[PDB]
RNA sequence: GACGGAAGGGCACCACCAGGAGUGGAGCCUGCGGCUUAAUUUGACUCAACACGGGGAAACUCACCAGGUCCAGACACAAUAAGGAUUGACAGAUUGAGAGCUCUUUCUUGAUUUUGUGGGUGGUGGUGCAUGGCCGUUCUUAGUUGGUGGAGUGAUUUGUCUGCUUAAUUGCGAUAACGAACGAGACCUUAACCUACUAAAUAGUGGUGCUAGCAUUUGCUGGUUAUCCACUUCUUAGAGGGACUAUCGGUUUCAAGCCGAUGGAAGUUUGAGGCAAUAACAGGUCUGUGAUGCCCUUAGACGUUCUGGGCCGCACGCGCGCUACACUGACGGAGCCAGCGAGUCUAACCUUGGCCGAGAGGUCUUGGUAAUCUUGUGAAACUCCGUCGUGCUGGGGAUAGAGCAUUGUAAUUAUUGCUCUUCAACGAGGAAUUCCUAGUAAGCGCAAGUCAUCAGCUUGCGUUGAUUACGUCCCUGCCCUUUGUACACA
C-alpha cells in the first residue's frame, strides 16, 4: 500500500489558474497545480 | 406461500383486505361544509371533500 | 480511493430490497408494499391483511 | 472516518438544533435528508459518539433513531460553545 | 395525492405496522399495549396505549417530544401536522403484550 | 404404548369398485441425481425432497470462480507527529480499466486519521443435533385433559361405556360414577333466493326532446357521458328476511335418527373454504429476519463494492409439465360471448384514438391515482360456409440458416417477439403409477405473483361441460374395542 514520503518543510512566486494557495512545480518545465487538479503547458 | 422456507406440503395463504366506498351528493352553501367537515371525524374511515362540484 | 463503486442496481430483483427485512428474494411489490412474503406474514394484520377464507 | 471538520461541525450543530437525528441506514446514499452532508458520514458520526460516549441508537425497518441524553448537551456543549437552556427537544420552545 | 386509494390505505396501513414496530422496540420497557392513529384536518393524532405515563412522556413532556421529532423526522412530516399523546391502559392484566414484556424484563433479571 | 400374515365394529377416490382423463412411450420445457468443470454456490431424498426455497440467474440477484479496490478498524490506551500523523490527485507507466490499485515526478491538504494492544462490528461462513419464530407432518381423522369420588401395594384405571345412531367422544341412552374444560359442532368469510325496504349522471332502464336510416299510420333499428322527467326489473352495498330436514308418509324398543314424496332459490354440515385440540418429530428453515447461543474470520477479509465467468455446462437416469400423433381434424374466411384483476407525480404505469408497417413494432395526441379510462379487457375453445381427403399428409413442429424489431450499461452461450426457408421423432405408448363423484373430471383461454425483458410455473376466474359410483374392506392406509407379544430409538 502508499507509504506517502514525507518531505521537511517547503520549500517561486504565486500560481497561474486558483488563488495563492499552491506552489508551482520542479518537472520537465511541465507546470501541473493539484488543487484545480490540472491547467498548465507552460513556465507561467 | 406459508412456510418461510421451501419445505414442506405446498399450502397457501389468501390474506384478503376490504376496501368500502361511499358517495355523498349534497346541494349545501358555503356556511355547511366550514361545519359538516370539520364534525364527524373518526378513526379509520377517511373523508374527502370535492367542493369544486 | 477514487468515487465508491456502485453500478447500475434500477431494476431486477437486486434494484429493491424488503422495507424491514433488507432480503432481496420473495418481496411483495403488489399494492407498493415492497415487503418480503415471511416478513409480510408476520406484520398481516398489522396492515390490515386478515385472512376470511 | 476523516470527515472534514466543517462536515462534522455540521452534523453537530444539527443536533445542537433538533435534538434527534433519524437515518435511513442505506449507505453511500450520496447525500442525507435535512443534513447538507453524505449519509455514511451521519451513520458513522453518530455511532462514534452513541458506542463510548453521550448519544443513544434504536433500530427499525432499515432506519436509524438518535436520540441526545443529558451528558450528550453537556459535552457537546463544550465541544461547541453554548452557554445553557438550549433549543433542541430537551424542554419547552412551543406551547405544548 | 394523486396516490390510489386502493394503494393509500395500504401506505397508511404499513405506517401504522412502522409506527407499533418502533414502539414495541423503543417504548416496551415503561408497558406497550399498541398505538392509535386518528387523521384530522391539518393533524395527525398517534396515541401511545402504554403503561407508567410519568416516564413514557418522560420528564415535562421531554421524552415524547423527543418522540415526536423523531416519528416526524422519519415520513417528513411538517412541525405540527402530527402530535404524540400517551394514553392510559384500560385494565392492564388484559394487555397481553403488556405482561409478555414486563415477564421477558423478569426473565432477563435472573428469575426462574 | 406399539405391532399382528389375530378378531370385531365403522371410515377414506392422497384406498379399492364402476368408469373418466392421464403420466410412464415420442419431441421439447423445467427441477433433481450423475459426469464434467475455474466454478458448474447451496438447502431438501418415501408418504411429509425433485415448476419447492414464492428459486422464470444476462449483470444486480449471489452465496461459487479468476482478479481488483475500499474501510464502513466503534471505542479505550501507547507511540510518530503542526522544524507535519495523515489526505487526495492530472499525466506518462500499470491493468477488464479516466484505477493514483501501485510505481516516477510533487504538489494538495491540517489532527478527522495512521502504526501497535485490548475491545467491537460485519459475515447468503459453520452448527436446524444448541435454540427463537414460523411451517409441514403424525392427523382430515375425532380425539385430549385436570378436580372430587370408586378400583389398584404401584405404574395406572374408571369418568372417556354394552347397544343403536351420527360427518363426528354427534347424540339417545346404559351407568362408580357425578359435575367440567379443550377439540368436533357452533363461529366467520364466501356463492346462490329477495317483482320487499333503503339510494344511485362512477350502474342501468322506460319516457319524452335534437335527430340518423328503413318504412309511410300509427311502426322498426340506432345515435347523442353538459337536453329534461320518472323508477330500481337488471347491477352495486347497507340493514335485514329465508331453512329448521319445513309438511306428509314410512321406518328403529315409534329414542336419538334414517329413508321416500311434496313445497321451496336452496333439503349432502345447502356448495366451498377459513379457524382448528393434547401430545409428538432430535421433520424443514441459522440462505427471510439489527431472531439468536456457541464456533470460525476480522483487511493478502469468509465483510461489501468493481470487471468478467458460472448457476443453463452433457455418455446417462428420474419427477412435475407443454405440444402432438389428426377428419369429433387442420387451414382460410366470417360468426362472435365471459369472469376474477391491476394500473403512473416528480414519477414513465394501464395506455384508448388517428397515422407509418406484412410484421413484431414505431410515431403525434388521449382517458384514467380508477363501478368514470384501458375495458363490453368484444378471451379461446365454440358456431357457420369453404379449402385439404386416410399420406409422417396441408397431422406434428423439433432442430438448423439468414434477416427486422423491442426490453435492457450489456442480448455472444442465440432474452423475447416477428418474417421466409430447413423439416426430425411421434401412427395413442411395456412393466408400473397419478387424480377424480357434478357446474365436479376433462377441454378452453383469461387475469394476478416474480417482471426492465422473459411462463411451457403457480395463485385465482370464468367459458364448454360428460361417462360412471351413490358402494365395500380385496389392496393401501385410518378411528374405537377385544386379544397375543421375548417389541419400547416400539
Ligand atoms: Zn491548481
Amino acid at each position: 500500500k502508499h507509504k506517502k514520503v514525507k518531505l521537511a518543510v517547503l520549500s517561486r512566486r504565486e500560481c497561474s489558474n486558483p488563488t495563492c494557495g499552491a506552489g508551482v512545480f520542479l518537472a520537465n518545465h511541465k507546470d501541473r497545480l493539484y488543487c484545480g487538479k490540472c491547467h498548465s503547458v507552460y513556465k507561467v | 406461500r406459508k412456510t418461510p422456507n421451501g419445505e414442506g406440503s405446498k399450502t397457501w395463504e389468501t390474506y384478503e383486505m376490504r376496501i368500502h366506498k361511499r358517495y355523498i351528493d349534497l346541494e349545501a352553501p358555503v356556511q355547511i361544509v366550514k361545519r359538516i367537515t370539520q364534525i364527524t371525524i373518526e378513526p379509520g374511515v377517511d373523508v374527502e371533500v370535492v367542493v369544486a362540484s | 480511493e477514487n468515487v465508491w463503486f456502485s453500478h447500475p442496481r434500477r431494476y431486477g430483483k437486486g434494484s429493491r430490497q424488503c422495507r424491514v427485512c433488507s432480503s432481496h428474494t420473495g418481496l411483495i411489490r403488489k399494492y407498493g408494499l415492497n415487503i418480503c412474503r415471511q416478513c409480510f406474514r408476520e406484520k398481516a394484520n398489522d396492515i390490515g391483511f386478515n385472512k376470511f377464507r | 472516518m476523516l470527515m472534514p471538520k466543517e462536515d462534522r461541525n455540521k452534523i453537530h450543530q444539527y443536533l445542537f438544533q433538533e435534538g434527534v437525528v433519524v437515518a435511513k441506514k442505506d449507505f453511500n446514499q450520496a447525500k442525507h435528508e435535512e443534513i447538507d452532508t453524505k449519509n455514511l458520514y451521519v451513520i458513522k458520526a453518530l455511532q462514534s459518539l452513541t458506542s463510548k460516549g453521550y448519544v443513544k441508537t434504536q433500530f427499525s425497518w432499515q432506519y436509524y433513531y438518535y436520540t441526545l441524553t443529558e451528558e450528550g448537551v453537556e459535552y457537546l456543549r463544550e465541544y461547541l460553545n453554548l452557554p445553557e437552556h438550549i433549543v433542541p427537544a430537551t424542554y419547552i420552545q412551543e406551547r405544548n | 395525492a394523486l396516490i390510489s386509494k386502493k394503494r393509500k390505505l395500504v401506505a397508511d396501513g404499513v405506517f401504522y405496522a412502522e409506527l407499533n414496530e418502533f414502539f414495541t422496540r423503543e417504548l416496551a420497557e415503561e408497558g406497550y399495549s399498541g398505538v392509535e392513529v386518528r387523521v384530522t384536518p391539518t393533524k395527525t393524532e398517534v396515541i401511545i396505549r402504554a403503561t407508567r405515563t410519568q416516564d413514557v412522556l418522560g420528564e415535562n413532556g421531554r421524552r415524547i417530544n423527543e418522540l415526536t421529532l423523531l416519528v416526524q423526522k422519519r415520513f417528513k412530516y411538517a412541525p405540527g401536522t402530527i402530535v404524540l399523546y400517551a394514553e392510559r391502559v384500560q385494565d392492564r392484566g388484559l394487555s397481553a403484550v403488556a405482561q409478555a414484556e414486563s415477564m421477558k424484563f423478569k426473565l432477563l433479571n435472573g428469575l426462574a
